């Protein structure tokens, strides 16, 4: 039951190679791809994302694309670089220039073709393809336009699989390009129609934890970036090891997605507390319990107390007692039963894996369908607001050929995903 | 008087395998098949081939399926300790699962494998020279369990006409349950296999889970643990098939008195003593305080009271150490202190059956190897309290539609599920009915 | 005994038709529900077309 795994732009390629790196740390590939592990739950699943070669060699799944050369140089040099088909690498020379047009009608539109190609060349040799994940930005021209496009063609070529995608939202706190909210806005349209479920990775609330929890009173990306692979190897962890929830895409989206167009996901990791803070409180489950549902934790900057759950995931990795965490886990949802819509009985559900995370003795990843996602949605749809209304840059997108309409009406439809969620925070049993 | 086992879904292969486990202990039948004390080589008439074939080479053979849509709890059944107990065909998979969805087991997933399904269980009907019936092991909550075993119920139907169906189903509770929508699938799959069944034994795993934990002192009880106490009660109520004595009486007329119109058709089975190792050693728990933990509504496999509601027939299939004597009375003695009211259609009597051979347990298990046990089977009006847990849940999500369109998704329409549901609500009423008084 | 026949014969009967008519309506519903969703798809493949188009304007 293979996933293939798309990683499109910088941004796309940049927290792609990281997982890559992490999650090839977890099965014990080394970066020639050679298995160099102790426990057979290690290569138990490992199909799922690699496929095998010749010489006992595993291989990452993986398509990377770019409209540049740039970042998929650095790759190809990264650690665990040399561990992707040198076939799988599809780049155009033009660069997108922060343009969505360009990614999704323009120079996206020339090289979308050749993508595909790997695609189906990738797709053609699963024994049973789940589907497929897509890492990228919203706010930049490549992972926003041609990923969205690329999302849109395969839904077309492969309709009856799962599309799952991580998806980095734009902040003023971490990029000044100005035209940011345009090409998310722009983005969302396209993943509300596309996507059977998104991972919102907040670029806002990366920086807040990296900034007010770590005190890393400069964050970079990379900085960034070992939050972001650290929860996606989180919320993967079910579906490249054996267990029995939320065991593969398609599971996971009947578990957590009620209506079709509300599948966006805020993610969550424990523990994050500092180092200083670390001499002081203990790593247990009940810590865990209660980091994963507080809104720090959340890797969207959206507070879940402002809003109602309508579906939760909850894994936990390392040795820990099952009890412990079934009793915590129950405790934690009375202390907040308000937060959990009555009419989807049993709405949290909780898997334990045994393997921890590099580092960690113990951790937790949080799933949470949460109407309070209204919060990045209205954040995006306020910056957008405020340029549109005076059609400020317009000249760059209405260039490659779009028109006026598009925006109004991508600006609608992600208006009426949040009146959506806003109805369903507020029906009652 | 052959009986076909059919196990679909992953709680219906993790089932059997405990359950055929269970039986080869029971009846002296290694892990390759053979079995020294039958003389009899390639066939014959005992009490054990009702459950198991016999080749030339001297196998017994379970006369049984596993079938489910995703290769991995198959493959352990294949590569495991009883692999050579069964041939491989009569191992199943499909490659891609119904993802708890009833949708995907009936149709899209479904439809791809029914054919082989029946092909594979018409070559275990043509070895049987009386087939007496199915029995059918499942989940209400997954996809295969529920919307799989329907489509197979369905077509049985049709292959079979009216041969004996009986289910043993596992009801869903929420400390192991792995979707949201097994609401959804249960009403789904009950009202479509209402009408193929002639008999179906539910299991509520949190009942099961309870006594895990309470009884057996497990802090966590797992499926493991929660299957070998589900085999020792399916092996309670088929031992009457595979043992003989003239004391056993035969499932099928214990049938007779359960059901009593053909929706009604849901008993409620009971089991003593479960009790560890540590709490029975120096401690003999006669007939009486094992018939006695039968009225205690801890020890049902169905969370329900029956104190508030009417039985229509009692039955106590004892095994091991149990004379006559000491069963009257220990009757006598309940008869006297408990909540029983019959309905007034009814009689009153319990019916008793006694199989000499004693209760078995597996290795590294949890359950005390003991002298004499007993389950009781009830049919009481109780047991709709089951169906109204599932259909509140199914009323929250339904109204406000949730999930529903994954199901709409795959070709199904919101009529099947008002049909259902509407099923459901008749049933209910069914079980209120039958509990009032003749005028 | 005919009458025990003609009922063992008619619950086949029916139950042989219904599951037909249930497996032909899912299949008609779900191949509906692909070719809306594959429609849906088209019709952005046209739209690109006219962007590129109104560029070359
Ligand atoms: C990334 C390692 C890396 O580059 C920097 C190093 C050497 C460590 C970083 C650790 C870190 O970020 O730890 C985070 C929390 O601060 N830790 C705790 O809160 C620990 C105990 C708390 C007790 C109350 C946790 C994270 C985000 C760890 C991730 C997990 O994935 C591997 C990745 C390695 O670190
Ligand atoms: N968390 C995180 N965000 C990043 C990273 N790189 C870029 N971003 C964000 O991504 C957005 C910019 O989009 P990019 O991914 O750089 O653009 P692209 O997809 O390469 O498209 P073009 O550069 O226009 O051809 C901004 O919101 C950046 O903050 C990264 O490594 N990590
Ligand atoms: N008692 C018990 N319950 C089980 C076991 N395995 C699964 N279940 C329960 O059955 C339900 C889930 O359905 P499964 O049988 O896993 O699903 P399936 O039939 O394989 O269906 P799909 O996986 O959706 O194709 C939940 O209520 C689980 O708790 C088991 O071995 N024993
Ligand atoms: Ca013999
Ligand atoms: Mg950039
Ligand atoms: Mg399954």
């Amino acid at each position: 039951r293979e996933i293939v795994h798309i990683q499109a732009g910088q941004c796309g390629n940049q927290i792609g190679a990281k997982f890559w790196e992490v999650i090839s740390d977890e099965h014990g590939i080394d970066p020639t791809g050679s298995y160099h592990g102790d426990s057979d739950l290690q290569l138990e699943r490992i199909n799922v994302y690699y496929n095998e070669a010749t010489g006992n060699k595993y291989v990452p799944r993986a398509i990377l694309v770019d409209l540049e050369p740039g970042t998929m140089d650095s790759v190809r040099s990264g650690p665990f670089g040399q561990i992707f088909r040198p076939d799988n690498f599809v780049f155009g020379q033009s660069g997108a220039g922060n343009n969505w047009a360009k990614g999704h009608y323009t120079e996206g539109a020339e090289l979308v073709d050749s993508v595909l190609d790997v695609v189906r060349k990738e797709s053609e040799s699963c024994d049973c393809l789940q589907g497929f994940q897509l890492t990228h930005s919203l706010g930049g021209g490549t992972g926003s336009g041609m990923g969205t496009l690329l999302i849109s063609k395969i839904r077309e070529e492969y309709p009856d699989r799962i599309m799952n995608t991580f998806s980095v939202m734009p902040s003023p706190k971490v990029s000044d390009t100005v035209v940011e909210p345009y090409n998310a806005t722009l983005s969302v349209h396209q993943l509300v129609e596309n996507t059977d479920e998104t991972y919102c990775i907040d670029n806002e609330a990366l920086y807040d934890i990296c900034f007010r929890t770590l005190k890393l009173t400069t964050p970079t990306y990379g900085d960034l970036n070992h939050l972001v692979s650290a929860t996606m190897s989180g919320v993967t962890t079910c579906l490249r090891f054996p267990g029995q929830l939320n065991a593969d895409l398609r599971k996971l989206a009947v578990n957590m997605v009620p209506f079709p167009r509300l599948h966006f996901f805020m993610p969550g990791f424990a523990p994050l507390t500092s180092r200083g803070s670390q001499q002081y409180r203990a790593l247990t489950v009940p810590e865990l319990t209660q980091q994963m549902f507080d809104s720090k934790n959340m890797m969207a900057a959206c507070d879940p107390r402002h809003g109602r759950y309508l579906t939760v995931a909850a894994i936990f990795r390392g040795r820990m007692s099952m009890k412990e965490v079934d009793e915590q886990m129950l405790n934690v949802q009375n202390k907040n039963s308000s937060y959990f819509v009555e009419w989807i009985p049993n709405n949290v559900k909780t898997a334990v894996c045994d393997i921890p995370p590099r580092g960690l003795k113990m951790s937790a990843t949080f799933i949470g369908n949460s109407t309070a996602i209204q919060e990045l949605f209205k954040r995006i749809s306020e910056q957008f607001t405020a340029m549109f209304r005076r059609k400020a840059f317009l000249h760059w997108y209405t260039g490659e050929g779009m028109d006026e309409m598009e925006f109004t009406e991508a600006e609608s439809n992600m208006n009426d995903l949040v009146s959506e969620y806003q109805q369903y925070q507020d029906a009652t049993a | 008087r052959e009986c076909i086992s059919i196990h679909v879904g992953q709680a219906g292969v993790q089932i059997g395998n405990a359950c055929w486990e269970l039986y080869c202990l029971e009846h002296g039948i290694q892990p390759d098949g053979q079995m020294p004390s039958d003389k009899t080589i390639g066939g014959g008439d005992d009490s054990f081939n009702t459950f198991f074939s016999e080749t030339g080479a001297g196998k017994h053979v379970p006369r049984a399926v596993f079938v489910d849509l995703e290769p991995t709890v198959i493959d352990e059944v294949r590569t495991g300790t009883y692999r050579q107990l069964f041939h491989p065909e009569q191992l199943i998979t499909g490659k891609e699962d119904a993802a708890n969805n009833y949708a995907r087991g009936h149709y899209t997933i479904g439809k791809e494998i029914i054919d082989l399904v029946l092909d594979r269980i018409r070559k275990l009907a043509d070895q049987c020279t009386g087939l007496q019936g199915f029995l059918v092991f499942h989940s209400f909550g997954g996809g295969t369990g529920s919307g799989f075993t329907s489509l197979l119920m369905e077509r049985l139907s049709v292959d079979y006409g009216k041969k004996s169906k009986l289910e043993f189903s596992i009801y869903p509770a929420p400390q192991v349950s792995t979707a949201v929508v097994e609401p959804y699938n249960s009403i789904l799959t009950t009202h479509t296999t209402l009408e193929h069944s002639d008999c179906a034994f539910m299991v509520d795993n949190e009942a099961i889970y309870d006594i895990c934990r309470r009884n057996l002192d497990i802090e966590r009880p797992t499926y493991t643990n929660l299957n070998r106490l589900i085999s020792q009660i399916v092996s309670s109520i088929t031992a009457s098939l595979r043992f003989d004595g003239a004391l056993n009486v035969d499932l099928t007329e214990f049938q007779t008195n359960l059901v009593p119109y053909p929706r009604i058709h849901f008993p409620l089975a009971t089991y003593a003593p479960v009790i560890s190792a540590e709490k029975a050693y120096h401690e003999q728990l006669s007939v009486a305080e094992i018939t006695n933990a039968c009225f205690e509504p801890a020890n049902q496999m169905v969370k329900c009271d029956p104190r508030h509601g009417k039985y229509m027939a009692c039955c106590l299939l004892y095994r091991g150490d149990v004379v006559p004597k000491d069963v009257n009375a220990a009757i006598a003695t309940i008869k006297t202190k408990r909540s029983i009211q019959f309905v007034d259609w009814c009689p009153t009597g319990f019916k008793v059956g006694i199989n000499y051979q004693p209760p078995t347990v597996v290795p590294g298990g949890d359950l005390a190897k003991v002298q004499r046990a007993v389950c009781m089977l009830s049919n009481t009006t109780a047991i709709a309290e089951a169906w109204a847990r599932l259909d509140h849940k199914f009323d929250l999500m339904y109204a406000k539609r949730a999930f529903v369109h994954w199901y709409v998704g795959e070709g199904m329409e919101e009529g099947e599920f008002s049909e259902a549901r509407e099923d459901m609500a008749a049933l209910e009423k069914d079980y209120e009915e039958v509990g009032v008084d003749s005028v | 005994i005919q009458k025990a026949i003609e009922e063992n014969n008619n619950f086949i009967k029916m139950a042989k038709e219904k599951l037909a008519q249930k497996m032909e309506s899912n299949k008609e519903n779900r191949e509906a529900h692909l070719a809306a969703m594959l429609e849906r798809l088209q019709e952005k493949d046209k739209h690109a077309e006219e962007v590129r188009k109104n560029k070359e304007l």
